[PDB]
């Protein structure tokens, strides 16, 4: 939820500073997705329509966001850990062991390879998979923290850069299938009509436009994309045409922005991050560039 | 039973053992099975000078036991007397 | 809030004196405890029945108690605790953490400080420790259990600080005890009523070995050592251990004396049969004493059944990083769960009357933390290895404390770890916590070697550095020098070539005699029995004899077996002194190690009896090969390693040619150890089946034939044909080589350099019946137990842990054709009645 309330305050800011309400500056945009939980603020930001709608957009979304978390959490709980595989991945320069391994700068054919081999050797429960495609060489893979460990020991061997994310659950995996069931009874109450949406959103595993795909209420969707779908990140961000990319993400330069910047070089396309005042990369641009008037 | 026939017993089998032993084949592989799979012996040692069935064994559970172990969360240690003295005494 | 969620008050009375203007409130002293204690029993137990003329000899029951996954939840995650086994995890199953004894003995435990017998302010009460304790065998408890709590004071003690109660609570399961809570509190004041002080103390299992008559004259000197089959002898405990299992009572006069030592119990003998009975009582009373001198004397004539092996070295134990706590705010969540709804945890105005510095947070809370961090370091969070748990309470705790632990292992005993807790507060650096655990060490197997692993000097640095295992040597070189006239120690220490042993002198005669008396029995080929000395050499005529070997005497069988298995012994030895060993530990020994394995952990045979039967084999094992006029025998062993012909070729494939090898030559080979599947075995035989095994091995390879698929494609029979003219080529190779036959190393076979008897094989199967006898000479029935061996021992020829079953004795015969086993079997039904 508090990930969801700062990029409602970054597109908040975005209108009061230019003297919109949200619908004007959603109808300058093009269509939007967002990275797993970041699908629902681009959900409700084209859902918003004014000030008005946007206040209780926002409590809905944070309603759906904390719901997603809390039942995610109960569904998959944490376990305890030896000393030895604690300092191993620590040693080794992985981090902390976490329900989530990202690799970057080795081919998705050789890391499906080296996750075969260790699902040899485990039961169908302890079983790991690519859960995000960021690009064709920046890839998640999730499951138990413990199989994540193994993987990185078969990894060692060769070795890319591969360290654990800070995430404390398996999202976008078989784990939070039976969590999307009670975030579902927990969120019966809350709906988001298709029909509200005035510009595209695409599907993060798809690409496909949800007002294409999805009938009446977007919510059971959007608790599937971010509980059980993978991530297709170059599918989800093809955006015909595009000459521009706002990033509301939270981050920055470290954030989802500069990534999706990489996957856009050549392509004509820039990306700006909406949240951040200055930076040092040339590749994207600044809050200042959403402002100027020159 | 009564003790003493428990003893008379043990006595008698424990000596036709021994006395067939050494015209009877050594069955290793099931003792070994019987430590690993039955008896669940999280860590064997071996008395003697050197590492021989150590090594054995090191070699039955990579051949035979280590997707049983995965399954069982069973770690195993196999120590040699003549090598793995501070581990067997601190 | 109570118990029940409602109100209640307790009446403080005082008396209004205007006559007194200085000081006129008189607080109302009369029936003030008795108000205090009605009101504590409504706060834990509503409007349960209060009964205060409970007497404190008595037991108390907690009732019955349904451990449930709600209950676990609440206060695993109140306590903090990431204990994997008590997570309802998808297709875990759900157990309890030992702390959650107190939540289901709390009734039990608290009832016996409410008797007015035991007079004292509740309001001044502490906890002062609390300790828990797994019976031995228990397994932990788990979601499902249903179990019964009951309880009985064990003391009543006036000291400086308060009235100490010690009250046990046990907590049963299925009818059997699981577990003891031990906890002790104390009353503040000064107390001088010393007419319901007591204290039950279990004493001690003690020893006294009675070496001398003298110490049993000084045993039956005392009136309190009343024997119960007086008719039995002094002497019959004359070299005996007694063992006493004793039970000790005693009232106060005073601080300082008794007003009646009673001390009773058991005086006991291990007799031939290894049953145990009583021989005598201990009876004793003082009314008043200095001290109590039953127990005075044993601590200064005998010994504990086990001690410490404490570390010189305090093992430094955590996380990665050193480990620290914290208070929460809401002791209410703690008295929640627990059932501990005592106000002084929670509530001002009672904290503030009981002149405390505020609400305290529960020592129960503090001391389930903490184990939580004891078992995930010490335990490795393995939760059942944890078997016993003791924490004194010595500092306060309130909402929002932080606390700093430490952990350290620093002794043994039986095979279990020692481990000492220390927490303290991390601010003011005071000891809030001691605290101490029992854990078990993983589940352990003895494995015994073979022979082939010998090499000079070894056991030594044992022999310098510990004197059990200096004795295993000495003991052995007495015997061996008073039987045979050697010692083994100097062939260990120098593997001489050449040694003679001269038999003049008694004692020489003596040993002569020993070797006169030498035999092993030979099958000629008319099936009669021909008896043959083993030394043919020595006669009543023979004034000495020399042993010869030119690798060394070391490198000689019948000297090999000896020093091999006394070291192995030796070894173990020191490792059981260091207490390293656990009780129930399996074991197995392969070919030789077997005796060392036996004599090591069942004690079949004392190191006399050891030394002899491994040098006798030794012997008989050489004597039993014929050799040709330069010594070399027509006999040998090979490692065959199936994998290296192909990835078909399994122990069935190996099976079938070694079979059809021996039937079509008629020569000697058989599969002798089954070391690991797919890829080691040993073959014994004559040369020439070993070399024709060799050379079939390496044309089954050359060729790619296919045991497997042929035995799928063909009959046995036809298979067997084509293997037959491949071996009658090999057959016919092997003989046209020049003798002696060197055995040569193949793609798939090994020769065993040095080994010139076909060990194991059926070769030596006439053997058996004079080396039985010798065994039956050797090893007492009397000194079996077979408790050590029943599951621990596992025999190299059943390959099956040991058991006195019919089924057992009917695989035995079936392996060894054995005419006493058959008997045995035969008249089974004499040894059910």
């Amino acid at each position: 939820p508090l990930i969801g309330l700062v990029q409602l305050a970054h597109y908040q800011v975005t209108c009061k500073v230019q003297g919109l309400h949200p619908g004007i500056l959603r109808d300058r945009i093009s269509g939007t997705t967002g990275h797993s939980q970041g699908i629902v603020l681009a959900a409700v930001t084209a859902a918003a329509d004014s000030w008005e709608s946007f206040e209780d957009l926002a409590k809905s979304a944070l309603t759906i966001l904390f719901w997603i978390g809390a039942r995610s959490q109960q569904t998959f709980p944490r376990t305890s850990m030896s000393p030895s595989l604690l300092q191993e991945a620590i040693d080794n320069g992985e981090g902390t062991p976490t329900p989530m391994l990202s690799i970057r700068d080795l081919p998705q054919a050789e890391v499906q390879k080296h996750i075969d081999q260790t699902n040899q050797y485990l039961p169908e429960d302890q079983h790991i998979s690519i859960s995000l495609i960021n690009s064709p060489r920046n890839l998640v893979v999730s499951g138990p923290p413990r199989s994540l460990c193994g993987l990185n020991a078969q990894l060692r061997k060769v070795k890319f850069v591969n360290r654990f994310l800070p995430i404390t659950a398996p999202f976008h995996s078989k784990y939070l299938a039976g969590a999307a069931e009670l975030i579902a009874e927990d969120l019966k109450d809350i709906s988001i009509e298709v029909e509200r949406l005035g510009i595209p959103v695409y599907d993060t595993n798809t690409g496909e436009d949800i007002r294409q795909t999805v009938t009446g209420n977007v919510v059971p969707a959007l608790i599937r994309m971010i509980t059980n779908d993978p991530v297709h990140w170059e599918k989800a961000t093809v955006f015909p045409e595009a000459t521009h990319i706002l990033d509301f993400g939270p981050g920055g330069i470290s954030g989802l922005g500069v990534l999706t910047s990489r996957n856009k070089d050549g392509t004509g396309v820039r990306v700006i991050l909406a949240g951040t005042v200055n930076g040092t990369v040339a590749e994207v641009g600044y809050k200042s560039e959403l402002f100027d008037r020159d | 039973m009564r003790p003493e026939v428990e003893q008379e017993l043990a006595h008698t089998l424990l000596v036709e053992l021994l006395a067939y032993q050494f015209a009877s084949p050594v069955r290793w592989i099931e003792t070994q099975d019987v430590f690993l799979a039955e008896q669940m012996a999280e860590r064997i040692v071996e008395i003697g000078p050197a590492d021989t069935l150590s090594v054995m064994a090191k070699r039955t559970l990579a051949s035979k036991y280590e997707a049983y172990d995965a399954a069982k969360s069973a770690q195993r240690q196999i120590l040699c007397y003549s090598k793995d003295a501070k581990e067997i005494y601190y | 809030t109570n118990a029940l969620g409602e109100p209640v008050a307790l009446p403080l009375r005082f008396t209004y004196r205007p006559e007194a203007g200085y000081a006129p409130i008189h607080e109302i002293m009369e029936g003030r405890n008795d108000r205090i204690k009605e009101f504590y029993w409504r706060c834990w137990f509503g409007q349960d029945p209060l009964d205060l003329d409970a007497p404190v000899t008595s037991k108390f029951d907690g009732g019955e108690a349904v451990i449930t996954s709600e209950a676990i939840n609440e206060f695993v995650h109140a306590v903090g605790n990431t204990g994997e086994a008590f997570v309802d995890r998808p297709g875990k199953t759900m157990y309890a953490p030992m702390d959650f004894a107190i939540v289901v003995g709390w009734k039990a435990i608290t009832k016996p400080i409410f008797p007015r017998t035991i007079d004292g302010d509740l309001l001044k009460l502490v906890h002062l420790s609390n300790q828990f304790r797994m019976f031995p065998g228990a397994e932990p408890l788990k979601k499902g259990d249903k179990v019964y709590t009951t309880a009985q004071v064990n003391a009543v003690i006036n000291q400086e600080s308060g009235k100490m109660v010690e009250v046990c609570g046990t907590i049963t399961r299925d009818g059997k005890p699981v577990m003891e809570v031990i906890s002790q509190f104390l009353y503040r004041g000064v107390y001088t009523d010393y007419e319901n002080t007591f204290q039950r103390k279990v004493e001690t299992p003690m020893q006294v070995h009675l070496a001398t008559t003298k110490d049993i004259a000084i045993l039956r000197s005392k009136q309190w050592f009343v024997l119960d089959d007086v008719a039995t002898p002094e002497e019959f405990l004359l070299g005996k251990t007694l063992t006493f299992r004793l039970h000790t009572l005693v009232h106060f006069k005073n601080r300082n004396v008794y007003s009646h030592v009673e001390t009773r119990g058991q005086v006991l003998v291990e007799l031939p049969t290894k049953e145990i009975i009583q021989v005598a009582t201990v009876e004793y009373v003082a009314g008043e004493s200095h001290g109590n001198p039953v127990i005075d004397y044993l601590q200064r004539n005998g010994q504990s059944i086990e001690q410490p092996v404490n570390f010189e070295n305090p093992i430094p134990l955590g996380g990665k990083a050193p480990l620290q706590l914290r208070a929460p705010a809401s002791n209410e969540t703690y008295a929640r769960v627990s059932g501990d709804y005592n106000p002084i945890h929670v509530s001002r105005v009672f904290a503030a009357y009981a002149n405390l510095p505020g609400t305290i947070t529960h020592g129960m809370y503090s001391s389930a933390a903490v184990r939580s961090l004891v078992e995930t370091w010490a335990a490795e969070n393995k939760i059942g290895r944890v078997r016993s748990f003791h924490a004194s309470l010595t500092g306060m705790v309130l909402p929002n404390d932080d606390i700093n632990v430490k952990l350290q292992h620093v002794g043994m005993v039986g095979g279990r770890k020692i481990i000492k807790v220390e927490a303290t507060n991390k601010e003011t650096e005071e000891k809030v916590l001691l605290g101490e655990a029992e854990i078990e060490q993983p589940v352990t197997a003895y494995v015994f070697t073979g022979q082939g692993s010998q090499e000079q000097g070894m056991g030594m640095d044992l022999y310098a550095n510990s004197p059990v295992a200096r004795e295993v040597w000495d003991r052995a070189d007495k015997y061996l020098r008073d039987t045979y006239g050697f010692a083994i120690t100097d062939i260990v220490r120098n593997n001489p070539k050449e040694l003679t042993i001269h038999f003049g002198g008694p004692l020489g005669k003596k040993i002569r005699a020993n070797y006169m008396a030498m035999t092993f029995e030979t099958v000629a080929a008319d099936g009669s029995i021909k008896s043959e000395r083993i030394f043919k050499d020595i006669d009543e005529n023979t004034t000495s004899y020399t042993f010869r070997s030119p690798n060394g005497l070391l490198s000689a069988t019948q000297f090999t077996q000896p020093a091999l298995t006394l070291m192995e012994k030796a070894s173990f030895e020191d490792m059981k002194a260091k207490g390293l060993v656990p009780r129930d530990s399996t074991f197995a020994g392969h070919s030789l190690g077997e005796y060392s394995a036996l004599a090591a952990l069942a004690d079949v045979m004392p190191i006399e009896s050891l030394v002899s039967v491994v040098f006798y084999r030794g012997l008989t094992m050489q004597v039993a090969v014929e050799r040709d006029a330069t010594g070399r025998s027509n006999y040998g062993m090979c490692a065959v390693n199936p994998s290296r012909i192909s990835k078909t070729f399994n122990e069935e494939a190996l099976r079938f040619v070694v079979g059809a090898v021996a039937e079509t030559t008629g020569w000697l080979l058989e599969i002798v150890n089954y070391n690991i599947a797919n890829m080691q075995y040993v073959c014994a035989g004559d040369l020439r089946a070993l070399d024709t095994l060799t050379s079939v091995t390496n044309f089954i390879k050359a060729m790619k034939i296919d045991i497997e698929q042929m035995r799928r494609e063909y009959s046995p029979d036809k298979v067997k044909e084509e293997l037959v003219e491949i071996i009658k080529k090999c057959a016919a190779e092997t003989e046209a080589k020049p003798k002696p036959l060197e055995l040569q190393r193949g793609f798939a076979t090994i020769p065993l350099r040095g080994i010139d008897v076909p060990f194991h094989s059926t070769f030596l199967r006439s053997g058996v019946k004079p080396f039985r006898n010798f065994l039956l000479k050797k090893i007492n029935k009397t000194s079996i137990d077979p408790a050590k061996l029943i599951g621990k021992y596992i025999p190299n020829v059943t390959a099956k842990p040991f058991a006195l079953t019919k089924e057992y004795f009917e695989d035995v015969y079936r392996l060894t054709n054995s005419p006493r086993i058959a008997h045995v079997l035969a008249n089974w039904e004499k040894y059910q009645d």
